[PDB]
């Protein structure tokens, strides 16, 4: 591949100068590096949490008191997920529901002030983030500029 | 609005089951818009602060990371956790869960060392380069002569 | 308090706009007219203001309406918007200084100097002699000799004369290796102070701590010192701990504190021990200077803005419009008599 | 008209938080006898 | 922790490790754009493919894998398959029309180069128009999207450097945003600067008077059709909304929204009202012949408010015969029995 992105032996990038014939091939492979909801929403639906049920209980009774101890407080939550309800791939947001209208008002007061549920100023937040983002997508993107972005996002859906 | 619709193609109670044809309206009075739920649809994922950020994280709990901090750490910021496969090493093998920075993950996708290093006048620096630049695997530490010493102190070609 | 307004240098400046004298004298409209009409009985108020120049020139522009004060009825109540309205007194810790026992330890108790407006220090004397002494003014502490120090009171001449009835004073000459260098004591702490400062600020800090504003203009003769010379200490040169003659400041205040505290806590010098709730130590606040404080207040939001004119306008042509904006004082007197708690 | 007052249909208080609590990842849905669904939005809540 | 901070020092290190020489490297890099762009469009002609969808593929292989056109683009491309197709054709092309896409992928690459050496200048750019209602990052970001769009124009051919051009093209993309988000009722962007011109004025007015400016010299201050109307009106819309939740009264725990009522919802007195106004004009209804009574109560009380209209085929005459003869006999027996007298209304 051209001159950005080209993996052949454990050596993985490719850059081509058609100067003299010159492959110049760089060496670091395949690495999957993540960061933000994206990262830990995979690691959460790859979880079989069976195993790790199984895994802690030996990990429960056998060992000493301070790695033990931990498995416990891990296990609870591990065990109700799996005991009774729904499962855990759900805590990762990607479908924002909104409140309803009428619920976050917007009213003729006097003169014409107008009173709004303050909810409205952050659901704008998002959206506008969220927007601005798939823009910013589509347009091009500068790294630096997409995860910024993404930030302004995640804060803005706390 | 009461039981009429926003263009008024269906104005009483007769039809109050259906829709209208050119436009989307079911009535019931102005409740239905006050229970009624939208959602917006996100770019990349970002979590629930509910999850994230109460006294135990239930998230940092059952996926194993840093149960305050390494989530506080790829979240909100830039750094990267290595979610399946990264061959190539820091010294070590691939760290399966284990996070990183933005400068040694900068040193993985690109190549080990970038050194721009442009010399100041026309004749001096501009000869000791060239000469060994083009062909010449430069070892590390090569000596360029000119401008106090050019110093080339990393791996491969030129 | 807050006329003489200093803007030197950043650019071009040398700025002196001067008060001369002050008067207000009639009013917009007449009591009842201003309870059948929504209105609010104020006196208008505009006193004679000069702006000096650093070239040839200082224009003088008399008059300036910039704030509607309200007047009192002569029975005492006031006429603000269409209700007539009362300003009811209050009461607190006079600005002074007490030693009040130690919070948890039953050991021994801690010294406190008061002084208010808010903006201006709150320090506090406490010795926990494992190895450390306790001074603060925001927070963090700090050495109580190493401000004598700085002010000129060195190891011998301070713990013999202070303390020879007070063998405390071995805490003061404890740290001798910072206490053998005098005016680097000045930038030393300096120094302590946090924030990654220049070391060199020749007279600057000292000077806040010194004479004009966190200390205070209250009167002086009784409205601070009252508190002292009864109380503890003799003398004050200057209102509050306060000059900037020579560089090298003097403190009438800061030894005394230290004084009475080696006092308090050695014997009866006198029985020093201060029941807060005694009224002499809790005052008064009249009307008078209840509306003084927020037109003090409104004053500092003109000076403010004022300030700001000082290098926009022009040329000389700037004394006017181009210094005074009543917008300030208005809403700040204004918000003061109809909507105070 | 002289008839004894109806039985007391769901509270807005009740409905409002439900709501709230939807606006928030958590679900809040009632349940039957067995457990299965029940309806507290009489008909707002059913798609389109 | 706090968010500024974080993605200044990011892309100020960045910056800092990569700023772009003044002349070479913003040269460099955009010679490299335009021929991505000459390559794409020659690509197109080719390929027959669309200059569009192998402005993707490019995009795909230098910017990111199967991850980024997953996930922002819903799913139209093939994750894998569609865009490898793509590829393949473009390595088909021999040594004449291979060169362009070589090049295509290295300028789509110096495009990002060179959007991310400047970042300092949105950032330098987008520090002054700070106070507007935007949050610096949000200023930022807007601004970061204009240099973007510079990006697209520059003309590297017209001796004129990134810097001035970017400049513009920001400042653009900046204001466009305060005008379009700031505010939460939308305002266009003639409302806006109409908006700072009525605000310019009445400082200058403020200058003298000593009167916060009635009305009437803002209209005449302002210019040709400046009335007091309008500047009421403008500076109405000019107030943000306040918080239908903001403290109240005494600031304990007053929040804004107990106090207003409420005006669809039938307060039990208009429940009544239709529970008989409707069973008793139901009882009217019935006892009456459904010709021209039908006619006007389902014409009136059923679509909308035409007599002519109104029949179906028995003309006008035979409408005002029933309607105006129908009607009094109901109003007058209605007089006899008085239940409908008492006005509903
Ligand atoms: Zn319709």
């Amino acid at each position: 591949a051209d001159g950005g992105k080209v993996k052949s032996d454990v050596y993985g990038r490719v850059e081509v100068d058609l100067v003299r014939n010159v492959v110049r091939v760089v060496e670091s492979y395949d690495i999957d590096a993540r960061m933000g909801a994206e990262a830990i929403q995979q690691l959460l639906k790859e979880l079989d949490l069976e195993a790790l049920e199984k895994e802690l209980l030996e990990e429960m009774k056998h060992p000493s008191r301070a790695r033990r101890a931990k498995a416990r407080k891990r296990l609870e939550v591990v065990r109700a997920f799996l005991d009774s309800g729904n499962r855990p791939e759900w805590m990762i947001l990607e479908a924002v529901p909104v409140l309803p209208p009428d619920l976050r008002p917007m009213v003729q007061v006097d003169g014409g002030r107008f009173a709004t549920s303050d909810l409205n100023d952050l659901y704008r937040r998002l959206i506008n983030r969220n927007n601005r983002l798939k823009k910013l997508l589509a347009q091009g993107a500068p790294e630096i500029i997409i995860r910024n972005e993404k930030r302004m996002l995640q804060e803005a859906v706390d | 609005k009461d039981y009429e619709c926003a263009c008024g193609k269906y104005k009483r109670q007769r039809f109050e089951g259906k829709v209208c044809e050119r436009c989307g309206v079911e009535v019931t009075k102005s409740i239905v818009r006050r229970y009624r739920m939208g959602h917006i649809e996100l770019a990349t994922p970002a979590a629930h602060i509910w999850f994230v950020k109460d006294v135990p994280s239930k998230i940092g709990t059952l996926l194993d990371l840093s149960a305050t901090e390494l989530e506080q750490v790829l979240y909100f910021s830039k750094y990267i956790v290595l979610d399946p496969k990264g061959a190539i090493l820091n010294g070590v093998p691939v760290e399966k869960r284990q996070l990183l920075t933005d400068e040694e993950y900068r040193e993985l996708r690109y190549g080990k060392q970038e050194t721009y290093p442009l010399p100041p006048g026309v004749d001096a620096l501009v000869k000791d380069g060239e000469e060994v630049v083009k062909g010449q695997e430069l070892a590390p530490g090569v000596v360029s002569r000119l401008d106090g010493v050019a110093l080339y102190r990393f791996p491969r070609r030129v | 308090e807050t006329f003489p307004i200093e803007e030197e240098d950043k650019g071009k400046g040398g700025l002196v706009l001067d008060f001369l004298e002050y008067r207000l004298g009639e009013p917009p409209f007449p009591q009842d007219e201003c309870r059948e009409k929504d209105l609010t009985y104020q006196a208008p108020l505009y006193a004679r203001l000069q702006l000096i120049h650093k070239d040839t020139g200082l224009i003088k522009e008399d008059e300036v309406f910039l704030g509607h004060i309200p007047l009192m009825t002569e029975d005492g109540s006031f006429i603000i918007n269409g209700a007539d309205r009362v300003i009811v007194s209050q009461i607190h810790r006079s600005p002074g200084v007490y030693f009040t026992p130690d919070p948890a330890r039953p050991g021994r108790y801690i010294a406190s100097i008061i002084p208010l407006p808010k903006r201006g220090p709150w320090i506090d004397l406490e010795v926990e002699p494992n190895g450390v002494v306790s001074m603060k003014v925001n927070k963090r502490k700090f050495p109580l000799v190493l401000l004598l120090r700085v002010l000129g009171y060195d190891q011998e001449t301070l713990a013999r004369e202070l303390g020879a009835y007070g063998e405390l004073v071995q805490g003061l000459m404890d740290e001798s290796v910072f206490a053998m260098r005098p005016e680097e004591a000045l930038i030393r702490l300096f120094t302590l102070l946090r924030p990654g400062d220049p070391p060199k600020r020749d007279k600057a800090v000292a000077y806040v701590y010194g004479l004009i504003a966190d200390p205070r203009r209250y009167d002086l003769g009784e409205a601070g010192r009252y508190k002292a010379e009864e109380k503890l200490g003799i003398r004050l040169s200057g209102r509050t701990l306060a000059r900037f003659e020579d560089g090298e400041f003097k403190d009438e205040v800061f030894l005394p504190t230290l004084r009475y505290l080696f006092a308090l806590t050695a014997g009866v010098p006198g029985h020093e021990v201060d029941d807060i709730d005694h009224l002499g130590n809790r005052r008064i606040r009249t009307v008078g200077e209840l509306m003084t404080d927020q037109f003090r207040v409104g004053l500092a939001r003109l000076a403010r803005g004022v300030r700001e004119r000082m290098l926009m306008g022009s040329e000389d042509s700037l004394t006017p419009a181009k210094l005074v904006n009543s917008r300030p004082l208005e809403a700040a007197i204004r918000e003061f008599f109809s909507r105070s708690q | 008209k002289g008839e004894d007052v109806p039985e007391p249909s769901v509270p807005e208080s009740f409905r409002v938080l439900v709501k709230e609590l939807q606006a928030l990842a958590l679900d809040v849905q009632t349940l039957d006898e067995k457990d299965n669904p029940v309806d507290i939005f009489e008909g707002l809540a059913s798609k389109r | 922790k706090i968010s500024t901070s974080d993605p200044v020092r990011q892309y100020l290190h960045e910056i800092g490790q990569v700023p772009l020489l003044t002349l070479e490297e913003e040269v460099e890099l955009a010679r490299k754009v335009e021929e991505g762009m000459e390559a794409i469009k020659k690509l197109s002609e080719i390929t027959g493919l669309d200059p569009d969808l192998i402005r993707e593929v490019v995009r795909a292989k230098i910017l990111g894998s199967a991850r980024v056109r997953h996930i922002p683009g819903l799913k139209e491309t093939l994750d894998p398959k569609t865009v490898e197709e793509i590829d393949q054709k473009l390595k088909s092309l021999p040594k004449e029309h291979k060169r362009y896409l070589h090049i295509a992928r290295e300028g789509e690459a110096a495009r990002q180069h060179l959007i991310e050496a400047n970042l300092r200048l949105v950032v330098s750019i987008a520090k002054k128009y700070t106070g507007r209602g935007l949050s610096f990052l949000d200023l930022i970001q807007e601004g970061n999207q204009g240099l973007i769009r510079a990006v697209e124009k520059f003309e590297y051919k017209r001796r004129f450097k990134f810097s001035t051009y970017a400049t513009w093209w920001i400042r653009q993309a900046i204001n466009r945003a305060i005008a379009d988000q700031a505010r939460t009722i939308r305002i266009p962007v003639h409302m806006v600067e109409t908006i700072n011109k009525l605000s310019r004025t009445a400082r200058q007015l403020q200058q003298e008077l000593g009167r916060e400016p009635t009305y009437e010299e803002i209209a005449e201050a302002m210019g040709p059709g400046w009335d007091a109307k309008r500047v009421e009106e403008t500076l109405k819309i000019a107030q943000e909304p306040v918080s239908l939740e903001t403290p109240i009264g005494d600031e304990k725990d007053s929040f804004y929204g107990d106090f207003i009522p409420d005006e669809h919802l039938p307060s039990p007195v208009d429940a009544a009202t239709q529970s008989l106004l409707s069973e008793e004009l139901e009882k009217a209804l019935s006892k009456l012949s459904e010709r021209e009574a039908m006619v006007l109560k389902l014409r009136k009380g059923l679509i909308d408010g035409e007599e002519v209209g109104a029949f179906f085929g028995v003309t006008r005459e035979r409408i005002r015969q029933i309607e105006n003869k129908a009607l009094r006999k109901l109003k007058y027996h209605e007089s006899r029995t008085r239940k409908l007298r008492d006005f509903l209304d």
